[PDB]
């Protein structure tokens, strides 16, 4: 349905070991696209997608100079940060970032996220106006006085309302093969007696896409959760994803059990039983 | 942030018993990114332990993913042991049919 | 034949009580016991000066014949060792003149060169390697990163007659150089009086590879091509109608033809010229007499112990002796701390058995 | 920068000027930074003719607390090194340039055709005055007039044998000219005075009664001469630069239901507004920037009262004549603006609102004591339990009713001042002008004996 | 209390600190410059600190340079109306933020131009508004109502009165994060939708006709979940000034320690018993919720070390919220000697005893 573009830097500072470990990944939606890794020899921007391999040098360029410059913000963040901190020269940080868009069926422009956290704690996230910063502790209020000061929420959500906009229409028309286009997964029952007392009930639903997709068990209508293992979305590498939803019932009543799936692959809510 | 790396003993496609396959060990949600993670097979680790590059998790972590090719057969003791400043012993979690 | 200027082993039990002074500068300084530690190679060889006093500042120097490392190589060498686990203390050696009062000797008493570890927290662990040049005492430019364990380590420090110094780690050369170019005892400056052309760059170019389009003169103002009117108008009574206008979409700032951001020579910087206060003497190095040996500094958690003191004019002699003192104690000293280590693990655990037990008793009731 | 820096060193002495702009306010205000590129273009547009200067309160406390500053940025006007009143307009270059081009000097612009012309052609209107004798008491009271009234009108003189005998008879009169760009069919573009004679009061009682006409373009720099009394504003794409044929067509229709409803003696005001310029006022009427071509009507009398048309702005104008007629014929009833009533009554609490507060709660047959909370206050949820509780055990009685209503989301009336989060009111039965504000505790107890104190039949189990 | 409050002087940035002290107790080894008198006229941050455990940890202080500045957000506009900073305000500001264990509070000081003194050299500053929270960490039971203490106390200015409180509260759980709460008591206006059902109790302690006054923000969340876990954000609004306080709001609630198979099979001796199952349905939070195996009654006093197989199984997200935990146990074989003895499985959890729920089984 609506559409994303979401892009997250990580940046692991190595003391001793030479500059900081910088891996910028770039997805849509649920699909990656881009993703740049500090330690590679090739030191540019790649891509990890097919639809994202027919844009030409100048994009590539401009991805890899974007990618480094803000690889070196990270790494002097990481000093800022670890000495408003009072932290030792010995110790590994880590800082993470997310920024990303969101965007209707008719392509406008839907709301703009951007979080930073530090040691995977949070540490500033934007406001839902794009205007106002948010800072989790006392070091983050420095950060957020600084950045109002210098006018970056103006930039960002110029930015985010704005050319993230257009590069997410610009991709998603380019691989809308993949990125619009839904696929339905490939359910399978599976049963496995734990016991003489109650068995095990898991739905299986391999390929398919996009990978967002919600499982849940019922037992005659009520809801079986919190009693049902029901397990995040995850790649199986090929672009598609699988998901699965067990649930233990009991010697002989898994016939009442009844598996709702709804998602984009999957246009109306599917209903398995056993 | 520093928490325990979530792993995923499981594979590509249907555990084909007795058939070619692909078993993968998604942990994810830990850090720092550093995760020792390692595919067992009968006592012994597996030989291929290829993990993808990784990436923020869905808990705002580092997250990896591994896949080797094998039979995947829950007779054969398949498991995953991962080491890590979060995971202080090695978790070795056993790998059934699927996750 | 080598040159013996300072030897202290402390192997005559409380001899080393008559060489050595304590400075009467402070009422509450610390007091410093001949003691081997709870761990060590030889109970009667790795026998030495450890700080007893905790949060204090010791400072206790010995004396020796006069001397001057002038034409000659200087070599100064002692083994530390902080098995009390420091968190924020020193370990260096002071080299005072024939002019030092040893009863009055504090920390800002005017000294010659001063080297050895200096710890202070996380970010406080480096060797100390500064030296008395034109009445100031400059410092080590050089980052020289002291161990923090609790083993013995043996730090060396040479200085040649050719303005040369290296300093070694556990008989390992750990840095070299010369003091010309590892301190600031002074070589080149850029001309003042050029100054950069406005010819140079710092830059846009205008058109890489477009021509004359002709039409990019767009309207800013052009009529709706869907602007239907009203029916309800009458143009017979108003005069007309109403056309309105919008900003035609290839509306742009002026015709443009990207103005890139460059055709770049670089930054543009002043040539050098020279520099007429150029300084790095020759005798930099060269003493004018040393005979006092002081040790004064800050210890919070005290525990350090010191010893094999030498200070010679010959390398491989401190090399031999070195590798003859704590080289042969160091592996003793390793092999005693894990035996003590595993004890000590083997009571913790047991304490935690007990701890457990108490607990499921409590539980129980 | 362009501006004149003035500090408490330099204040008295370098702003002795004919006409200078002063500008006071801080590094730290949002406001003085948004607005130090307008004063930059504004103060280098306006070189030579009057200066503009800039005054830092953070470093300079002595010359801010002597003008009385309190809030920045603050603007004021100095003629001859005295203060003469803050700057009444917008903090832009355009609104600060004409504003202080046309103070600049003096009150009333003296046309040597060509002077005259280029004066009648701006965007707002002109009132120029025609006098043929340099001694005639006519000119006197104009040029008094002009100058009491030189901050919202636009005042010009001229003595021209053409412009003289081609604009009167007599040799002395007052032509109001309207813009030309909002001529119409539906009314004259110029009007000259009828009085017989000339003074400043009646000169500025009809400019004030003949500037706008049926409907005035309704902006920034004359909103504060157009509002006030019963006025008719019509929000839409109101932007005659890139837009002036819709904005002609919108005000050909509003002018012409405007002129046939007010020829046959009615009175009110109309006046036009953009949707953009005037964003912030279309909450108070309960519209939303639609960003559309259909024009919204509003009403607001002198008193207070707003009237919204519901139907849409039809093309042939049937809508707002049908709206005109029901507000001139009493269609309104009780002025209450707030949300659609609900379905019913949830139980115990009637929930009460302002489409239907004057049905229940103006009931004059029965207390009502209402209580008026907010949806994010806790201490009304706290109290919503016992507010219900006390709601059931006087179900039984048929002369008191408990009711709650919104003030969120909902217009309280004029009798009802909601102050707090929650303001409980006692309307008794024979006293619905003056209801009684709930000052006890918020307990069930509390409430019962209130009740039971108070009201006109104790309170029901 | 803690008599001088050793805070680091911040710009912010956090880039760095440096050495600063805030009065007043007898504290000569101060920074002068950096240590300012506390001058509180409200009580707010005087009876904070009063009213501190004795012996408790030095509280974290972190002292920056405030700018006096409407807020950003467009509901709180109405407590500005007029277009300009008022004159009051002139002057250098001072943000003070302290956390720790036992409270944690943001109060706004106004530091004197000079730190002459006649007895000792040391800056006067003169508290202005000041946020704080009994509770600095939340721990809401599953299940339950949070309510999260707030408090301020804030200063008359120069010419009101009953100036307009601005009431705050966000959160984020991963997550989002979007505005919970947010009011204006003294000022009708539009304000945010409420989420989750949850309320606050702002409002003034008392409406005094000068001042200071002092009022409360207390946040009350109904029926908390592990989603609603998190770091929430308390922000207090005022005429070109505002508070923050942030609070670790945690879940918690009783482990349903259940015994999935805990009567151990009937085994001959020298055979290995069932794989008991250790459920634990309904618990909060995961951090420290651990599964042991004892054996009760054997070489050991309270409990013994049981040997066998021991895994855990992954963690469940009930409909509840509360999440649960299932431990697969494997005791090894039993024979004479385990005959008597009680197997039991103590389960560890900030709302589990200090001993752990354990659950016993005698073997055959
Ligand atoms: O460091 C080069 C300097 O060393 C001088 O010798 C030492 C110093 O005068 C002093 O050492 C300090 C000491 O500091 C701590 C404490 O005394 C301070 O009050 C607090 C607050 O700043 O910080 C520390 O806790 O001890 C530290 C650890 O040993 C040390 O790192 C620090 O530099 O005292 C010692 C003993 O008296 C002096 O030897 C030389 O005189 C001078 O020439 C050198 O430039
Ligand atoms: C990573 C980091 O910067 N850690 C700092 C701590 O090491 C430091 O601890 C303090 O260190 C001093 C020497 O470095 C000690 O003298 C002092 O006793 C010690 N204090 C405590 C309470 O351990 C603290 C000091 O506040 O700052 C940290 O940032």
């Amino acid at each position: 349905g609506s559409h994303s573009m979401r892009y997250f830097f990580t940046s692991v500072s190595r003391p001793g070991r030479g500059e900081p470990r910088f891996i910028a990944v770039g997805y849509v939606d649920d699909t990656q696209f881009v993703r740049f890794d500090s330690d590679a020899a090739s030191q540019r921007m790649e891509p990890r997608a097919p639809w994202i391999e027919q844009e030409g040098p100048e994009y590539w360029d401009q991805e890899t100079r974007n990618v480094k410059a803000q690889s070196q913000t990270d790494r002097v963040d990481l000093g800022t940060l670890r000495g408003y901190y009072n932290q030792s020269e010995a110790g590994s940080h880590t800082i993470q970032i997310m920024y990303g868009c969101d965007v209707g069926s008719d392509g406008r422009f839907l709301r703009g996220y951007r979080q930073d956290a530090y040691d995977g704690k949070d540490y500033i996230a934007l406001n839902e106006d794009l205007r106002s910063w948010t800072a989790a502790d006392m070091a983050a209020q420095i950060t957020k006085r600084k950045w109002e000061a210098a006018h970056e929420a103006e930039q960002l959500r110029a930015y985010l309302d704005g050319t993230c906009v257009e590069w997410l229409r610009r991709y998603l028309e380019n691989g809308k093969e993949t990125l619009q286009r839904t696929d339905p997964p490939k359910t399978h029952m599976t049963h496995h007696p734990i016991s003489d007392h109650e068995a095990t009930l898991r739905c299986w639903a391999l390929g398919f896409y996009p990978a967002e997709i919600t499982l849940t068990w019922q037992r005659d209508g009520e809801d079986q959760t919190q009693d049902t293992e029901l397990v995040e979305t995850r790649p199986a590498g090929d672009g598609t994803f699988q998901k699965w939803a067990a649930v233990v019932v009991p010697s002989g009543e898994e016939q009442r059990y009844t598996c709702h799936v709804q998602h984009e692959g999957l246009p109306k809510p599917l209903t398995l039983r056993w | 942030i520093q928490r325990t790396p979530k792993i995923q003993v499981y594979s590509r496609h249907p555990a084909e018993n007795g058939k070619s396959n692909f078993l993968n060990c998604y942990v994810s949600g830990f850090h720092p990114s550093d995760i020792e993670v390692d595919l067992l097979k009968n006592g012994e680790r597996i030989e291929k332990v290829e993990h993808s590059d990784l990436s923020f998790s869905k808990d705002w972590s580092f997250y990896l993913l591994y896949y080797t090719e094998f039979t995947p057969t829950e007779k054969d003791e398949y498991a995953c042991r991962v080491n890590h400043v979060t995971l202080s012993q090695p978790k070795i979690v056993k790998w059934d049919r699927d996750m | 034949e080598p040159a013996v200027y300072f030897k202290e082993q402390f192997l005559d039990g409380d001899g080393w009580t008559s060489r050595w002074i304590e400075s009467k500068h402070k009422s509450d300084f610390g007091k410093f016991v001949l003691s081997s530690g709870k761990f060590y190679g030889d109970e009667e060889k790795d026998k030495g000066l450890q700080t007893s006093q905790d949060a204090r500042f010791y400072a206790l120097s010995a004396s020796f014949e006069p001397f001057s490392n002038k034409g000659q190589t200087l070599v100064v060498q002692f083994t530390v060792k902080h098995e009390q686990n420091i968190d924020c203390g020193g370990g260096y050696v002071k080299l005072f003149p024939n002019s030092l009062d040893q009863t009055d000797m504090h920390g800002d008493s005017e000294y010659n060169i001063m080297f050895g570890p200096d710890i202070c927290g996380p970010g406080t662990k480096k060797v100390h390697v500064i030296f008395n040049y034109k009445g100031k005492n400059v410092l080590i430019n050089k980052d020289i990163r002291s161990k923090d364990d609790e083993f013995t380590h043996l730090y060396t420090l040479i200085v040649r007659p050719d303005n040369t110094y290296e300093v070694k780690i556990d008989n390992s050369q750990v840095e070299s150089g010369s003091l010309e170019d590892d301190w600031d005892f002074l070589k080149k400056i850029k001309d003042p009086d050029a100054s950069k052309p406005e010819d140079w760059d710092e830059a846009k170019i205008d058109d890489p590879t477009d021509s004359k389009p002709e039409d990019w003169d767009k309207p800013e103002h052009i009529p709706d091509p869907d602007a239907k009117k009203p029916e309800d108008w009458d143009e017979e009574m108003d005069g007309e109608w109403e056309p309105p206008v919008i900003q035609n979409p290839e509306y742009k700032g002026e015709w443009k033809p990207r103005q890139i951001d460059n055709d770049y020579k670089g930054t543009w910087i002043h040539p050098e010229i020279d520099n007429p206060e150029y300084s790095p003497d020759p005798s930099i190095y060269a003493y004018d007499n040393f005979g006092v040996l002081g040790l004064d500094l800050w210890q919070v958690k005290s525990g350090t112990i010191f010893d094999n003191f030498l200070i010679t004019n010959d390398e491989a002699y401190a090399e031999e002796f070195g590798n003859e003192t704590w080289g042969v104690t160091k592996a003793a000293e390793k092999q005693m701390k894990d035996k003590q280590d595993e004890e000590q693990r083997l009571k913790e655990e047991e304490e935690d058995k007990k701890r457990k037990e108490e607990e499921e008793a409590e539980d129980k009731e | 920068s362009d501006v004149l820096e003035l500090t408490d060193d330099n204040f008295e002495s370098r702003i002795s000027d004919g006409l200078m702009l002063v500008e006071f306010f801080a590094p730290w205000c949002g406001h003085c930074k948004r607005l130090a590129p307008e004063y930059e273009a504004a103060a280098t547009r306006l070189k030579g003719i009057v200066p503009l200067a800039k005054v830092d309160c953070t470093a300079n406390t002595n010359t801010c607390n002597k003008y009385g500053v309190s809030g920045y940025p603050t603007l004021k006007i100095f003629r001859d090194g005295e203060e003469a009143g803050a700057y009444d307009g917008p903090r832009t270059a355009d609104g600060i340039v004409s504003h202080l081009k046309k103070q600049a000097g003096p009150a009333s612009v003296p046309l040597r055709e060509e002077e005259f012309k280029k004066f009648i052609s701006d965007k707002d209107a002109s009132i120029v005055g025609f006098f043929d004798d340099s001694f005639s008491e006519a000119h006197s009271e104009f040029l008094k007039a002009a100058s009491n009234l030189r901050d919202n009108y636009r005042f010009a003189h001229t003595n021209v044998e053409s412009l003289v005998n081609e604009y009167d008879d007599n040799g002395e009169g007052i032509i109001l000219f309207r813009p030309s760009h909002l001529t119409n069919k539906f009314e004259d573009k110029t009007v000259a005075y009828t009085e017989q004679k000339m003074t400043s009061g009646k000169i500025k009682k009809f400019i004030q009664e003949n500037i706008f006409g049926i409907c005035p373009h309704m902006t920034e720099d004359n909103k504060d001469l157009i509002q006030g009394k019963d006025l008719l504003i019509a929000y839409y794409d109101v932007d005659y630069e890139k837009n002036a044929k819709g904005s002609n067509y919108w005000r050909n229709r509003v002018m012409m239901v405007a002129k046939k409803f007010l020829d046959a003696g009615h009175k009110l005001n109309f006046a036009v507004a953009s949707r953009k310029t005037f964003s912030h006022e279309l909450s108070d009427f309960g519209l939303e920037s639609t960003a559309g071509e259909i024009p919204v009507v509003a009403i607001r009398t002198a008193k207070g009262e707003k009237f919204v048309m519901q139907e849409e702005f039809s093309r042939d104008g049937k809508a707002l004549e049908r709206f005109l007629q029901d507000y001139f014929d009493g269609n309104l009833k009780r002025y209450l603006k707030s949300e659609p009533i609900p379905e019913s009554n949830d139980g115990p609490v009637k929930v009460v609102v302002a489409e239907n507060f004057d049905e229940i709660v103006n009931n004059e047959n029965k207390d009502v004591l209402i209580e008026f909370y907010a949806p994010w206050c806790g201490h009304c949820k706290n109290l919503e339990p016992k507010y219900k509780e006390l709601g059931e055990k006087l179900s039984k009685d048929p002369n008191i009713v408990i009711a709650k209503m919104d003030a969120t989301a909902n217009d309280v009336p004029s009798p009802y001042e909601v102050r707090g989060f929650p303001t409980i009111y006692f309307s008794p039965a024979n006293k619905k002008l003056n209801p009684k504000k709930y000052e006890g505790g918020r307990e069930l107890s509390d409430f019962i004996s209130y009740l039971q104190r108070e009201a006109t039949n104790p309170p029901v189990i | 209390g803690p008599a001088v409050i050793e805070c680091w002087f911040v710009e912010d940035a956090g880039l760095a600190k440096r050495p600063g002290a805030l009065l007043p107790p007898p504290r000569p080894d101060l920074d002068p410059e950096l240590y300012l008198s506390v001058h509180d006229p409200a009580g707010a941050l005087q009876a904070a600190f009063r009213r501190y455990p004795r012996g408790a940890p030095a509280p974290h202080c972190e002292m920056s340079r405030f700018v006096p500045l409407p807020a950003s957000a467009k509901w709180a506009s109405g407590l500005t109306p007029a277009q300009n900073c008022p004159r009051a305000l002139d002057g250098a500001w001072l943000m003070v933020s302290i956390s720790s264990p036992v409270l944690s509070l943001s109060s706004l000081l106004r530091p004197q131009p000079e730190p002459q003194q006649e007895p000792v050299l040391i800056t006067m500053a003169t508290v202005v508004l000041t946020v704080l929270t009994h509770t600095p960490a939340p721990r809401v039971r599953l299940g339950q109502d949070a309510l999260l203490d707030l408090s301020f106390a804030y200063m008359p200015p120069t010419s009101p009165g009953p100036p307009p409180f601005g009431l705050e509260w966000r959160r984020q759980h991963l997550g989002k994060g979007h505005l919970l709460l947010a009011a204006t008591p003294g000022l009708n206006g539009q304000m945010p939708a409420a989420q989750e059902g949850a309320v606050a109790f702002a409002a003034w302690d008392d409406d005094e006709p000068w001042g200071p006054w002092t009022g409360n923000g207390t946040f009350w969340l109904p029926r908390v979940q592990p989603f609603q876990e998190g770091t929430y954000l308390a922000t207090i609004h005022l005429p070109y000034l505002q508070g923050q306080v942030t609070l670790e709001l945690a879940v918690y609630k009783p482990p349903k320690v259940s015994l999935m198979p805990a009567t151990l099979a009937r085994a001959a001796p020298g055979e290995a018993p069932p794989e008991l199952l250790c459920l634990v349905s309904h618990f909060y939070p995961s951090g420290g919720l651990e599964v042991e195996w004892e054996l009760r009654g054997g070489p050991g006093g309270r409990s013994q070390k049981a040997e066998g197989q021991r895994w855990l199984s992954a963690l469940r997200h009930h409909s509840d919220g509360s999440v649960s935990l299932s431990g697969h146990l494997q005791p090894p074989p039993v024979t004479t000697e385990q005959h008597g003895a009680r197997y039991a499985c103590r389960i560890h959890h900030p709302s589990l005893p200090a001993s752990g729920r354990s659950a016993e089984v005698t073997l055959e």
